[PDB]
RNA sequence: CGCGACCUCAGAUCAGACGUGGCGACCCGCUGAAUUUAAGCAUAUUAGUCAGCGGAGGAGAAGAAACUAACCAGGAUUCCCUCAGUAACGGCGAGUGAACAGGGAAGAGCCCAGCGCCGAAUCCCCGCCCCGCGGCGGGGCGCGGGACAUGUGGCGUACGG
RNA sequence: CAUCUAAGGCUAAAUACCGGCACGAGACCGAUAGUCAACAAGUACCGUAAGGGAAAGUUGAAAAGAACUUUGAAGAGAGAG
RNA sequence: CGCCGCAGGUGCAGAUCUUGGUGGUAGUAGCAAAUAUUCAAACGAGAACUUUGAAGGCCGAAGUGGAGAAGGGUUCCAUGU
RNA sequence: CGACUCUUAGCGGUGGAUCACUCGGCUCGUGCGUCGAUGAAGAACGCAGCUAGCUGCGAGAAUUAAUGUGAAUUGCAGGACACAUUGAUCAUCGACACUUCGAACGCACUUGCGGCCCCGGGUUCCUCCCGGGGCUACGCCUGUCUGAGCGUCGCU
């Protein structure tokens, strides 16, 4: 809603900025093992925790 | 006597697990007593307690506590040991005198349960099947 | 009628966020944390769960100062030294 | 063979140690022989590859008496570069081969300092065990 | 992990396995016929000198 | 069910046994560490025998066992005081000293005090301060013949 | 042109808080480089003058502290950060001097009856 | 009718300290079932076990006899072998069930209260000076405070003193 | 007659150890096995919550990871390497 | 891997078996609640569905309109694919 | 003749069995056997030039110092680095530092609001405003100060 706490707000800070691609320079890094951000999330699919 | 905390007296199991009144404590009321002093004064160590008067309702005794980190305590050895961290909180294992009495600890045949230290410490010793390397 | 119907009413959140452990489990009407107790002094935990135990056990976060005191162990926590100046 | 408990020979564990050793010891593990006429003026047979010493590599497709000055020492990949041992990729760059310094030998060493007293280090303890052994 | 992995054996059994084991490699044919190639050793109990 | 002739067996495997075993798997690294636990103690108590103090003669209770005799816990009072020595004297000396056993026979105290006697004979005392001697031993007796007694000291025979 | 915190160490205070304000002063404009393009030098730079900062703060806590720790030498009640800090239950225990102190029983039991040394022969 | 002594209480962000909470495999004190077995089932069994609560330590607990025995007597506790699936318990059904002696691992003993004697000999805190910082101690001084005769310390504890 | 001396207190060793720190080993398992978890696993995700809880190893010695030409808007192809 | 011994978590068609994969069904059922679309042009490789204009309609102010609370948490807005 | 269908084989798909591998487990054993108001376990939020997770770290924030080592880190960039008017990296780690919740401690929290003592500024010291620093929980022991009582007394 409009109307939040700043615990909420913070909160949904993180989320906001931990959802996204990961940069394109890991994939040449030695050892890799990881192809895209398997912790993507959408607003519309997955509801986050709270 | 204790009185089983069920409610409405309902205890859910077979009649001989009925009861509700005339049922015992394990321990006398003169550890229950020294547990209630030295749980408020968590600071100090329990010594001894003994008994200074009683009516129908109440029995009042009278908690000897030690401050383990007063230096009259710390200097003078022969009271050193009650420093010792092996020794806090006597009360709440049945380490004082009135808390053994509750045990059944004692020398000889009428004292059968508690060869090992303790009541489970005996029935841990009878009740492990000691497999060996070779049967 | 109780399916698809009665679940449009519920916007209502009975849980949020407990400032001690950080679960969605802290009952705002009876304000308690149903994970770890929080107004309780003393964490919520009970034997008959190990897989919850083993959740928040020691060592699952942090121990941000036990890993040092394990390294000081090492030396007999030693305090007030310094190694030879060159 | 090995007799000391606390020493390993779990061949998980080795592999283990190998692969995730610290830089500083990936140093000792990524050494070189020293050719025969080093060997002969230090007494010392192994010694850990460095940056700006000429090496000449001994097994693969780069076998060769050409001397070639190393250029890369890539701890984290256990190769070292050096200078004409490359191979020219697909859009005509050349870029340098990998080789295990295991399989060159060191015929010039950048000396300074530090190296000296190494070389100096190694010797003598060669020594002192051909004296306790003789 | 109370397999019973251990067994016991009596002693005078382990001392007449021991017994058989020492006759049997005096008779060149059983040594032969495990495989040990003594084939121009001297004498098949073999002894030396206590200096080695 | 049973089945034709046979026991009538009755294990004791009704009270979930299995979270009450007792592995020996250690039981070689118990001995080993046991080994080693002597040996320096041994190594502490340098001259001193290694086994221990001496024990007296006693003779086993009960009818089964009364015509064998074993080493008890320590010498009696009584014992110590016909012998002529101190009964705080006697665990710096290495005698083993039982205030609570009595003497019932003028046997049985004899045998022991004559055991006394034959210990505080064979024991060689090293002067508190080496460099100065006042009334331990001579030089000659403890120069080399002070030798770490293994096993019980005096073992008890029958 | 980097900053060494052996050669800092000789600094009074007066110029190390001149030298910290300088290197912050720095950092706040590479930040600005930072958000304005800037150059990968300028970029790269963030990270020295970073570590600059750093060094000289620890720098000054450390005299200030090791000059508290000699100022508290020798009275006897010191700040709770200048105390030991060697573990809740260390510091809990009897000190080295009554740990070792004996009843007058005690001694008199040591001074008449010695533990003695002796062997016995076979 | 105020001033003091004591007693019993109270307040303080008083000076200096201590407790809380975590882990919890092992250990101590409680509390404590039912599934199950008995071919049903209620005593019994599961089991003083699971779950519940409290408290510790590197171990814990126990521990120097208000003991065992009945012998030509042994001699703190703890652990192993054995006693022993025994004595005993039990709808004497299903089932349960130790100890002593013996052999070993280890081995270590002691302290108060009381009764007494000694001019409270005793202890804590605060200052001032010196020797040292390593687990804050020593030494000296203060007609410096307090504790304490409603009993501190030394001798001394059943093995007698 | 024997035996001890309760209603106060301390005490190491031998003993225990599915949690922790650091090691060693194995007639064990070998990616549907072995811990739930060999991998960004108590993670993703599910439930209001208590709680439930995965799937998922392998280019090659070396990226030398296909320059360049050609059809297509590209995915994708044909040559070439 | 054979031979001599040793040791098993040692042999599968079934268990409405466990896990994974794959068929026939089958280019099948279907993509049928709330009246409705049409012309031209632009961009574009490509237009029933995008954009603009022209028509014809519907919601018909208790709205398919304009705003909020709870809830969601960046879905807001530009640019590009 | 074909289509369709069945069988067999070659080739190609779909699928990921088998086999080989193994920085993982499981089991046994050994030595230690250490948390916390000097603020733990746990949680949240932050910190990289380009960094989402994991990992590390705490506004000194993928680390400072010291010591050992002795030329790297690396995916790209940049930049030091006489390696002796001293040093990359890594390791060790004894110095320093360590945001907010949390036993969690001024009161309270799905919000927020005080009080006391100092210091700097607008004031141009007096107390209004802003900012900074230190305190302000409960229980309890010893001592201290201030006390209460038609409690027991003494002098009056
Ligand atoms: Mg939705
Ligand atoms: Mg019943
Ligand atoms: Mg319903
Ligand atoms: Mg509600
Ligand atoms: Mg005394
Ligand atoms: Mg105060
Ligand atoms: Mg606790
Ligand atoms: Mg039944
Ligand atoms: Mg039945
Ligand atoms: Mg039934
Ligand atoms: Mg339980
Ligand atoms: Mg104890
Ligand atoms: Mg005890
Ligand atoms: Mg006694
Ligand atoms: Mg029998
Ligand atoms: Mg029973
Ligand atoms: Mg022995
Ligand atoms: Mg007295
Ligand atoms: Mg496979
Ligand atoms: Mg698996
Ligand atoms: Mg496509
Ligand atoms: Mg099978
Ligand atoms: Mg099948
Ligand atoms: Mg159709
Ligand atoms: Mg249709
Ligand atoms: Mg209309
Ligand atoms: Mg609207
Ligand atoms: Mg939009
Ligand atoms: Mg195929
Ligand atoms: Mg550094
Ligand atoms: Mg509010
Ligand atoms: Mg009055
Ligand atoms: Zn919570």
């Amino acid at each position: 809603s409009s109307h939040k706490t700043f615990r909420i707000k913070r909160f949904l800070a993180k989320k906001q900025k931990q959802n996204r691609p990961i940069p394109q320079w890991i994939r040449m890094k030695t050892g890799n093992k990881i192809r895209y951000n398997s912790k993507r999330r959408h607003w519309r699919r997955t509801k986050l925790g709270l | 006597g204790r009185k089983r905390p069920v409610p409405k007296g309902a205890t859910y199991g077979k009649p001989v697990h009925h009861g509700v009144n005339q049922l015992k404590f394990a321990r006398s009321l003169q550890s229950v007593a020294e547990e209630r002093a030295g749980r408020h004064c968590g600071a100090l160590r329990v010594l001894n307690s003994y008994w200074v008067g009683e009516d129908s309702t109440y029995k009042f005794f009278e908690v000897i506590l030690i401050d383990p980190f007063h230096k009259a305590i710390r200097r003078n050895p022969d009271t050193q040991w009650i420093t010792k961290p092996v020794h806090k909180h006597r009360e709440m294992r049945g380490l004082t005198s009135a808390g053994r009495k509750s045990r059944g600890l004692g020398k000889g045949h009428k004292f059968h349960h508690t060869i090992g230290g303790s009541r489970r410490a005996a029935w841990r010793r009878r009740n492990t099947l000691q497999l060996h390397r070779y049967r | 009628t109780k399916g698809t119907s009665s679940f449009g009413k519920r916007r209502n959140k009975t849980h949020t966020l407990c400032r001690r452990c950080g679960s969605k489990a802290y009952h705002l009407q009876k304000s308690t944390c149903g994970k770890c107790g929080y107004p309780a002094k003393r964490k919520r935990k009970y034997n008959w769960s190990a897989k919850a135990k083993r959740r928040n056990t020691t060592g699952t976060g942090r121990m941000r100062h036990l890993k040092i005191v394990y390294r000081r162990f090492r030396h007999g926590f030693r305090e007030g030294t310094t190694p030879k100046p060159k | 063979m090995k007799f000391n408990p606390f020493v390993t020979s779990d061949r998980s564990k080795n592999r283990k140690r190998h692969f995730n050793a610290p830089s500083h010891i990936r140093r000792k593990i990524m050494s070189s022989p020293l050719s025969k006429e080093l060997r002969q003026k230090y007494n010392v047979r192994s010694m850990p590859i460095r940056k700006d010493d000429e090496v000449q590599v001994v097994r693969g497709h780069y076998k060769g008496q050409q001397i070639g000055k190393v250029v890369q020492v890539y701890r984290k990949k256990y190769v070292i570069y050096i200078e004409r041992v490359q191979r020219e990729k697909a859009n005509g760059t050349t870029v340098h081969v990998g080789i295990h310094p295991s399989k060159v030998v060191i015929t010039r060493l950048k000396l300074d300092k530090d190296r000296k007293k190494i070389l100096e280090r190694k010797a003598k303890s060669r020594q002192v065990g051909k004296e306790k052994g003789k | 992990t109370w397999r019973r992995w251990h067994r016991r054996v009596n002693t005078t059994q382990k001392r007449y396995a021991i017994c058989s084991a020492l006759a049997a490699s005096a008779l060149p044919a059983l040594v032969m016929s495990k495989g040990h190639r003594i084939e121009e050793v001297p004498e098949l109990p073999l002894v030396v000198e206590d200096k080695v | 069910a049973p089945s034709r002739n046979g026991m009538v067996l009755k294990p004791h495997f009704h009270k979930d046994w299995q979270r009450r075993v007792a592995t020996w798997f250690n039981q070689p690294a118990r001995k080993i560490r046991r080994r080693k636990a002597r040996q320096a103690k041994a190594r502490r108590i340098a001259p001193r025998p290694a086994s221990g103090p001496i024990r007296p003669i006693v003779r086993c209770p009960t009818v089964r066992y009364h015509t064998k005799v074993r080493a008890g816990r320590g010498f009696s009072l009584e014992e110590l005081r016909v012998a002529g020595i101190h009964k705080k004297v006697a665990r710096t000396i290495g005698i083993s000293v039982d205030p609570r056993r009595r003497n019932k026979s003028t046997e049985s105290l004899q045998a022991n005090v004559q055991r006394l006697k034959e210990y505080r004979s064979k024991l060689i005392l090293f002067p508190r301060k080496p460099s100065a001697p006042k009334k331990g031993d001579s030089s000659a007796e403890e120069l080399k013949l002070a030798t770490q007694l293994t096993g019980p000291v005096m073992p008890v025979r029958n | 042109a980097k900053i060494k915190a052996r050669d800092l160490r000789g600094k009074k205070k007066e110029e190390l808080l001149k030298q910290l304000d300088d290197l912050k002063v720095e950092l706040s404009q590479l930040r600005v480089a930072k958000v304005t393009g800037g150059a990968a030098s300028k970029l790269s730079k963030i990270r020295v003058v970073r570590k600059s900062i750093a060094r000289v703060l620890t720098v000054i806590n450390q005299t200030q502290k090791e000059n508290l720790r000699k100022f508290y030498k020798g009275k006897k009640y010191k700040p709770l950060d200048l105390r030991p800090k060697k573990t809740r239950a260390m510091r809990r225990r009897l000190n080295k001097h009554e740990e070792n102190l004996k009843t007058k029983k005690q001694q008199r039991k040591e001074r008449l009856y010695p533990l003695r040394k002796y062997a016995v022969k076979a």
